[PDB]
């Protein structure tokens, strides 16, 4: 944004976009996973308790 | 007098401020391309060398 004007930033800034939103979604998703696991060993504590 | 394409003149420039307004405002180029940094925004830029 300091060294490209918009009609040209923006062919660039779309490629930061979609590699970070890729990268943000799987750091979520894999996030899901492991509290679905956590969530697993809270009901078996739960139980133990 | 230029030099011939084969012998290219090259020139550094460095510890110096620029005004590339007085370049490309100017009306005598046929042609100013620039990659990678716009016309524009190159005024307001800094570089090393």
């Amino acid at each position: 944004l300091a060294r490209l004007d918009k009609v040209e930033a923006e062919v660039q800034i779309d490629r930061l976009i979609t590699g970070r939103l890729q990268s943000l979604q799987t750091y979520v998703t894999q996030q899901l996973i492991r509290a679905a696991e956590i969530r697993a060993s809270a009901n078996l504590a739960a139980t133990k308790m | 007098r230029f030099a011939s394409v084969y012998a290219w003149n090259r020139k550094r420039i460095s510890n110096c401020v620029a005004d590339y307004s007085v370049l490309y405002n100017s009306a005598s180029f046929s042609t100013f391309k620039c990659y990678g940094v716009s016309p524009t925004k190159l005024n307001d830029l800094c570089f090393t060398n």
